[PDB]
């Protein structure tokens, strides 16, 4: 009735490829605020797909 | 000299050594000073050491010239010096 | 000269904010050497948090 | 595909590989061919990365 | 300078490891705003003498 398996698999993708971002140790200083700064572009986008 | 200036000189130094690492479970690890502490020197600017500034983890071998290996297949390099 | 009034005035006007509505939580500065803030995410079953 | 040079150097550099999830999930069939060539520009993100 | 290298030589941050003292890490990074709500404090601020 509301579920839509498609677009949680899409969701459990997002949340699996959120942490290998997560956890890439940065050696620099700005190149980690931009690490941050992805999660508003990697959760934004999963919004829009469902 | 002072036996006593050096003896207590030379641990101020030693003292501020600290190389990059990863602490393991598995008993049957060995950890790779020779090239490990080779990074540690330039100041992890080279790639063969900014390689292990990222994944420290690469340093932990369980057998002879496998420890070797990953850091050339990892690389795309033919020989490091 | 500034001692005097940022001690018995500035401090009481401090002690009354504390007790306000709508502030709700802890910013303790005591010891910075250990202190960190809470994380209070609003997670659900599916989707993100 | 139209080959792409890209050293993974940034977490910013994640929206390539995501690019390629959502081409092999809206036509999984057309990604059978290509398989092979988005391999070899895909290794470099298991090399380089970690 | 002479002493400044004897600072940053142990660390530029530091994590609290689970139950115990302090635990400074060997890198010299620079500092973000990003670290502040996650990990890691600055290490100029710890009192280790």
């Amino acid at each position: 009735t509301v579920t839509n398996e498609f677009a949680s698999r899409f969701r459990t993708i997002v949340a699996t490829l959120a942490n290998v971002v997560n956890e890439r140790a940065v050696q620099d200083d700005m190149q980690k605020a931009t690490r941050s700064c992805t999660k508003q572009w990697l959760r934004h986008l999963e919004t829009q797909f469902d | 000299i002072p036996a006593d200036e050096l003896i207590d000189n030379l641990h101020s130094w030693m003292r501020s050594v600290h190389l990059l690492h990863v602490r393991s479970e598995d008993n049957t690890l060995r950890y790779n000073w020779m090239l490990g502490v080779y990074a540690r020197s330039t100041n992890y600017t080279t790639p063969v050491g900014q390689l292990v500034v990222n994944a420290p983890a690469i340093l932990n071998y369980s057998n002879p010239q496998d420890a070797f290996n990953s850091v050339f297949v990892a690389l795309g390099i033919d020989y490091i010096d | 000269n500034i001692a005097v009034a940022h001690t018995d005035h500035l401090s009481v006007v401090y002690a009354t904010m504390s007790n306000f509505m709508l502030n709700f939580t802890n910013n303790f500065s005591g010891n910075h050497a250990t202190f960190k803030p809470d994380q209070y995410v609003i997670t659900s079953p599916e989707g993100s948090y | 595909l139209k080959k792409i040079a890209e050293s993974f150097e940034d977490p910013s550099s994640i929206v390539v590989v995501l690019e390629f999830i959502l081409f092999a999930l809206f036509f999984p069939t057309e990604f059978n061919r290509i398989k092979g060539d988005i391999q070899n520009v895909l290794l470099l993100f298991f090399s380089r990365w970690y | 300078p002479v002493e400044y290298g004897i600072f940053i030589q142990r660390g530029a941050t530091y994590t609290i490891n689970a139950a115990g003292e302090f635990e400074f890490s060997g890198r010299n990074e620079k500092w973000d705003q990003s670290l502040y709500l996650s990990e890691h404090f600055p290490a100029l601020f710890s009192d280790v003498p």
